[PDB]
């Protein structure tokens, strides 16, 4: 009685996975300055996004199985590696460094932090050599047997960071290709998994700053009116716990020293930048956070943690257990210099459900870095002259549970940055990519004419 | 004051081979160089040969080429010398002594990625403490 | 390579300073550049004893009276208040270029 | 209106805006990752067009075919399909027999093409 | 008069040689430089086919549409267009109302499509 | 009453920017010449261009904003860099040279133009020095304070051009993709810009030789029936004036020296070609141009120069202002050897507004070149065996006005090669790239059937 | 049958499976060998449809044309062509005379479509 | 009378050439050994081939003009080149080696096949130097006039086959793009050329092992029945002859040494793997082949040879008449070790048309190899720990008849491996690529009504 009819262009989609492309604003490219994440080749973004709000439609959003994070994690690595290809390889730098302690003007705490090293270095001409000196941080040297050597010598050489390219993160937008779509969840209490009643379609995601850090999410996106906790399985302990502050807490990180960059000319057509001497006295780096605004933040966090662990258990915060410096301390690269701050002064509290000291967190600087927790690659950030002061927000927090002794009375949480892709997982939790299927068939009363 | 001993005086006819022995207490040859010198009445000193404390390099004067050899026993316990072409005018007194050297770099071309091409050289610095010596005479 | 020393003889009254110089055909700054000079005193019937090496540093235990200076291809040894105990022959040695050979030597006698 | 604006609307009402969706099927790290995407969209768009064209609906948004509708796939009143149900959920219901239904259209058009030639030859 | 031969000729005469134009829309330094050109050419041609296909003129070089002509754009006799004007001049004159006209044809096809679908519903 | 009607394939075009692709004849492809410009990857062109004439159509042209010139420049640079990748890098040539003047067979003027240099190098085995010598020009060595060094040592290492590849220019045709078109302005009087009454479209452009020169366009196209002058703004002083002759002026250049190439083995599989001893006497290179055919050529140029400057002005010619050698001297290469000629003998005259001496222009040879006004990249052209002689046409000329203090008293013109695009601009001034717009709408008395 | 299954069959049996061949027209070192081949298949497939779309047979697997069949190319009975020949042999016979016939198809469509406008002009 | 009708999609094809793309089974992914013939980019193969058999059709094939073999030759070289792009470029190893014979426990025949070499090297620190020793085969070291040096040092530096990537061949399938098809000749007597009575189209070719060998084809595809002799021109004396056994004959090749791999650290992060010492006795490499099967197998080859030369001639087999070690011996690799077996013990017999000793073929091992007949390219194979043994399947055989005396009394055949792409021609001889031509016209009585 009925006849099948074909409709082209129907509103139907399906879960799929593609290769998204980039989109960036004109300001970054208009400056003409070179960036590690080269958005000059990246196509310009639209003047404004057309966030069409759908109605009566619910989608099964998921952030722990999303491939957008996996694609972006690899994409970020590729650009970072690409920018280091044309830079200078510091392979003439593996020699027997002869260093000594420096005590010109040293603070009590910063005694053996850095050493004054001298060595024999090459020159433009093959038959001539030069003697040069530089100051190297204690973390970048090791005793050969006094005679020291760079730590990276016995693993792999270090490609220098080019002095024009900057690590300043800039927002980037991921836009799906034609024939695909991106769905955004407008729900204000979405816990990362489950139906999302408020769905919308956007041609490009919002600007995501590729900030790399550890134990803390800096310069991120803030929730509204409540602090949200994300996790794959609350019961499981091996899984990390993601937090998102509704309001930010300002952290001021400074490097009081006044280092002076010095250029050492090695071989023809390449130069090695070294650190000459510190105008004035030498002081340890640190970061400042006010006590007043941080206690309130933990007060909001502990309140939400009680929902998933009972309203009577004791919530405790403890510093990181141990491991490498890249995982047991807060890390970040603001101002072009890499810090490793000891955040043991923040996670020391005990809540039982019952002034502006400006907490100071000591930090240790490093110059031989392996950012992509890879093994074999190395980088050498050249020193930056002058005092650097830095200001940033803290709009997130990664926590880990230790375990349970069959009693739920006490629960201790510690920070952890084991996996590098949890940083970007906090910004792409509202997004998913789907494939558009326009072909559809339904029965109607329509006979072919002939 | 390190005690040193040398072989006793011996007399041999011209144009014949002789053997001499010398020993140093404490195995000082490891960190010192050994040279041989002779002196004659009414004439100045004259050097014969030398050996590096590494033992890799040795050399003598152009006139002694192909007629003098230096040998050492395993473990540096003792050493022996061979003399050839003795002449009545070669009267002198033998000696045992240590020495020092200043090994420096003369030239270097920086190979890119491979071992550098270095031209090493040795320059005699000083003559260390001598021994009582041994007297050798030639007569017929 | 050849080496010469002069003067052959030079009487010196006791208590009066004396000067002696030794040189070699090859300039001390020929190829590498350095002194590599050695001074010895040959007491008759006794082993020579090193006094000063390179004319720059004095060996431990040597009297401070002995001194050296000079530059270029000529050098001299300065001794204050010469004494008869130093009577003998002085020989100069070079270590700049192999083979290493001693100087001819010169004799100094007390006037009488 | 807009791209998939009527996704949640009724099938009868959502079928009135098929043109908007059809208009959006096509339009060194960023070099190969951009060229590869473009080629995929072009060939993907062509696959549907040729499939639609071999059934006799080459240039029609709404097209009906001689093959009858088997009640086994779905037996419900039309008043519960067009003005009561949405396209998204309707896709799941008939997802089982999509491959089989498509094959029927390919053969059905083939006879029509030759029967037309036979009729023309008779004339 | 080959490709673009009738560029400066009469507008009506140029319309008699549309096929020659249509035939030419598609046909390591030189490896990706040439390859990129091919991808652009293919998709640019496909955009015209889809844009022209959602107006009911899928496979016709010349096609008429139910949309009436608005006198606001121009009020001038047809005889004073085809026999004296050139296509190049024509494009510049009405360049301000190109997007609006294109959108109108999209609705007309849907309006005609729905009418056609229900025309044979009774029979 | 009329109704909208659509048309497809109408002849309408709009100016647009695209990526024209190369196309070269296959006649010389089988020769296996392996030119620096990889014409092997260029698609073979048609036996003859399809010259289609468009009547009653006028097209605007702008040879200064034309993008065909800008695109061509990056293709030449990219091809040049692509061909130097496999050649051996002369990194081990930066040594303390010990050079002396050569006075075997020397003329008075050419006193110290080249040096006899000796430098220690390492053989295939990397632990054995081998003393070698070579002859270097005075422009490729500098002093330290007796001992010299290559000028490029403090800038970058240089990659010598492989002898297998050749720098002989050959024609290349730039053909646009499908859906685009190229318009040729057949007007004889079309000066720089404006309507072109006679416009035609071709399959693609004629062969253009990528000849690089300075102050003189060699092997270029000739404007017939007149000597043309091109300039975007004649009144503006700081705008290079391009002159295109109608009859070529022959120029002969020769290097009387008979140097013999000598090969030096460095490292595994890499050889550096020295200069070797000189056979016969040493004479300075020079270029000959007949004064009879050059003096009258200026007369033709002056006649046209007066149209844009008045019929009573005094025209003067002076040599280049001065500065860097590569810009202040006519430069080119023939036979693979780069020349730098002093053109002071040509542009020295005055006109009062009313014997084949064969003027000789002394020239100098340089082995270390950049050729693109680029810092950090250099090339070392190996010496050629035997005497080299070349004959060329001067089918063009560039000028740069100077002065202007007086209102209108006299004019002085000087040569100038400031911009490298002028060589190819004079060849691409006739072409413009446009894109087709087949869709079109025109009312007519027609209706749809249903 | 499968792809090219009826290659050796007669023309009448060959027409049974025109669709099966049509659906298969599009479906470090390996990376460039993929994109290079994919692009060629798309443009090659589009070339036939563009050529086939200007003869008035845009969406037809079988389409009759109004141009007469000149006897110069061949002159023999139909029964000796359809039920006793394979398609491979056919193109070998008229290989030299394929591009003459294609030109004659373009003119008929251009003239045929022009006359369509005049049909409704009288009314 | 008759009207032309256009048919689209008719089954017509034509010979042509294209770019076949890779395809292999997903089982290679489980290996995770990063095969030199990278399967990661190869599209996964179909679950089962769809061998469509075409009835009543004939096609013309020519295995020697086939383009598939030519394309494969380029692909195998290209795949190999890409593998040795990130591995230690053994440049530093060009030093004066001080080598001496090894006489610990040596058989009389193996008197001086390998040497004990000592040389200086650089520690991870440039300043320090280390003295190391290694055992080098006599085929990889040459004397100066006991100075020794590697054969590669005066030709080019050798890369050092990464120690992870594996040389084990894995099957691959060369599949055509859309619009092209592959035809397989099922005829059991199709020799080299002619109409196959049975032709079947296939999705694409079966697994093809890229096994490189000389004078013998290993792990090949056997004939279903009878032995087959293939050649373009049997009469020509300078044409290779290909054979295919109907049954396989096993050959056991073993290296009874007990080489121990020793790691030498040169530069930062780069290691050179060299043989440390020999454990136990030293015995020459050999290959075992049963005489009973080989003589029976060789008899079959003679039977078919008499067909093309008469059934009364005397067929004689002789070893190679000259050349270098690469072309005059059976060359192959067995688990990362390259063998060069003196195959003169097989081709020595006479036939006048009328026990299990396991014939031994002495072999030699080489570390510095080229294996592409290319100058300037090389590779160094590190040693394999412990003993190594493998068993093969000798299926094919390459022969080259030579000589002539105007008398057919006897014909002599010798092995020949000059053409290194004949290994794959013996597998791709059954395939040809064609391009489909869907468009077609045919007159009929149908007339378009309107
Ligand atoms: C130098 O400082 C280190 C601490 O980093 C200390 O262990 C060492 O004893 C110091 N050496 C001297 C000579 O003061
Ligand atoms: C911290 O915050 C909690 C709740 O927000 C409050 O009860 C407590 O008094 C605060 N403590 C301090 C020291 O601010
Ligand atoms: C825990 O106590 C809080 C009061 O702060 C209340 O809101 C919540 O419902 C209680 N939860 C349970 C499970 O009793
Ligand atoms: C660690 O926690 C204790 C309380 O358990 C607190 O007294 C101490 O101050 C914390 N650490 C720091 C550095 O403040
Ligand atoms: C300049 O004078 C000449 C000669 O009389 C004349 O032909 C020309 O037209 C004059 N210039 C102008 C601009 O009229």
């Amino acid at each position: 009685n009925l006849w099948v009819t074909v409709y082209y262009g129907v509103p139907v989609w399906k879960d799929a996975e593609t290769t998204l492309f980039c989109a960036s604003d004109a300001k970054a490219y208009e400056t003409e300055k070179h960036n590690v994440w080269a958005t000059h080749a990246c196509v310009p973004t639209d003047p404004n996004p057309q966030e069409i709000h759908l109605e009566n439609v619910t989608e099964e959003f998921n952030m722990w199985k999303n491939n957008m994070v996996e694609q972006m994690h690899t994409d970020i690595i590729s650009l970072w590696d690409q920018s280091l290809k044309p830079c200078v390889k510091l392979t003439p730098l593996c020699v027997t460094l002869q260093c000594t302690n420096v005590t010109n003007n040293i603070t009590d705490d910063m005694r053996g932090e850095l050493k004054n090293c001298s060595f024999n270095m090459t020159t433009e001409l093959r038959d001539k050599k030069q003697k040069v000196y530089s100051l190297f941080y204690r973390l970048d040297v090791v005793q050969i047997n006094k005679e020291y050597r760079l730590i990276n010598c016995n693993t792999s050489a270090c490609t220098q960071a080019c002095p024009k390219v900057s690590f300043e993160p800039i927002p980037i937008h991921y836009c799906a290709p034609a024939g695909f779509a991106i769905l955004k969840c407008k729900d204000k209490k979405f816990n990362g998994t489950g139906p999302c009643p408020s769905v919308s379609t956007v041609q490009c995601t919002h600007g995501i700053k590729p900030v790399v850090s550890t134990q803390l999410l800096l310069n991120g996106s803030l929730a509204e009116e409540e602090v949200m906790i994300r996790s794959e399985n609350i019961t499981n302990n091996a899984k990390n716990i993601l937090v998102q502050f509704n309001t930010p807490v300002q952290i001021n990180c400074t490097r009081p020293n006044n280092n002076t960059r010095k250029s050492i000319r090695i071989g023809p057509g390449q130069a090695f930048y070294a650190t000459g001497d510190i105008i004035g006295d030498i002081r340890q780096a640190h970061c400042n956070v006010s006590k007043a605004t941080w206690n309130e933040t933990l007060g909001k966090v502990v309140k939400q943690l009680r929902k998933h662990f009972g309203n009577n258990t004791i919530i405790r915060f403890a510093n990181s257990s141990g491991g490498d410096l890249e995982v047991t301390t807060h890390s970040f690269n603001c101002g072009g210099e890499f810090f490793y701050c000891n955040t043991s002064g923040l996670f020391n509290s005990t809540w039982i459900s019952n002034s502006n000291d400006s907490i100071t967190l000591p930090c240790r600087i490093k110059q031989i870095i392996n950012m992509w927790q890879r093994i074999g690659q190395c980088m050498y950030a050249p020193p930056i002259q002058g005092v650097i002061r830095c200001v940033s927000n803290i709009t997130g927090l990664i926590l880990t549970r230790d375990g349970g002794s069959t009693n739920s009375t006490t629960e201790t949480f510690r920070p952890g940055g084991g996996d590098m892709r949890d940083n970007w997982r906090s910004e792409l939790y509202k997004y998913k990519v789907v494939k558009i299927e326009p072909l559809g068939v339904a029965p109607t009363r329509c006979k072919r004419r002939v | 004051q390190v005690q040193l001993v040398q072989s006793g005086a011996e007399v041999k006819k011209p144009g014949s081979s002789v053997k001499v022995s010398c020993k140093a207490s404490g195995n000082s040859f490891s960190n010192h160089d050994v040279h041989w010198v002779r002196q004659a009445t009414g004439q100045g000193l004259e050097w014969m040969g030398w050996m590096s404390h590494e033992g890799d390099k040795t050399g003598l004067a152009q006139k002694f080429q192909g007629r003098v050899t230096i040998t050492r026993d395993s473990g540096a316990s003792t050493v022996y010398m061979e003399l050839r072409g003795l002449t009545a005018d070669d009267t002198a007194i033998y000696y045992c002594l240590t020495g020092s050297k200043h090994r420096l770099r003369d030239y270097f071309l920086y190979n890119e990625y491979g071992p550098d091409y270095e031209e090493w050289g040795d320059y005699l610095a000083t003559l260390d403490v001598w021994g009582h010596g041994t007297a050798v005479t030639v007569s017929s | 390579v050849v080496i010469t020393q002069s003067p052959l003889f030079l009487p010196v009254t006791p208590g009066e300073a004396a000067s002696l110089s030794c040189k070699c055909s090859h300039s001390l700054q020929h190829s590498t550049g350095a002194n590599y000079l050695a001074w010895y005193l040959q007491r008759p019937g006794q082993t020579p004893r090193l006094l000063i090496h390179l004319a720059t540093h004095r060996a431990s235990g040597v009297p401070d009276r002995f001194s050296g200076s000079g530059s270029g291809t000529d050098f001299t040894l300065k001794i204050s208040r010469v004494e008869s105990d130093d009577v003998g022959t002085y020989y100069c040695m070079q270590g700049l270029h192999s083979p290493w050979t001693f100087g001819q030597g010169t004799k100094v006698e007390i006037k009488r | 209106l807009g791209f998939l604006g009527a996704a949640g609307s009724t099938m009868g009402a959502a079928s009135m805006t098929l043109t908007v969706q059809a208009r959006n099927l096509l339009s060194t790290v960023w070099g190969i990752k951009q060229l590869q995407a473009r080629v995929l969209a072009v060939e993907r768009y062509l696959r549907d067009q040729q499939l639609l064209g071999i059934w006799g609906c080459s240039g029609k948004l709404i097209c009906c075919t001689n093959v009858p509708w088997n009640s086994s796939w779905s037996n419900r009143n039309l008043s519960e399909i067009w003005d009561n149900m949405t396209w998204l959920q309707w896709d799941k219901e008939i997802s089982n027999y999509t491959q089989i239904i498509y094959g029927l259209l390919e053969e059905s058009q083939n006879q029509q093409e030759k029967n037309e030639q036979d009729l023309l030859a008779l004339d």
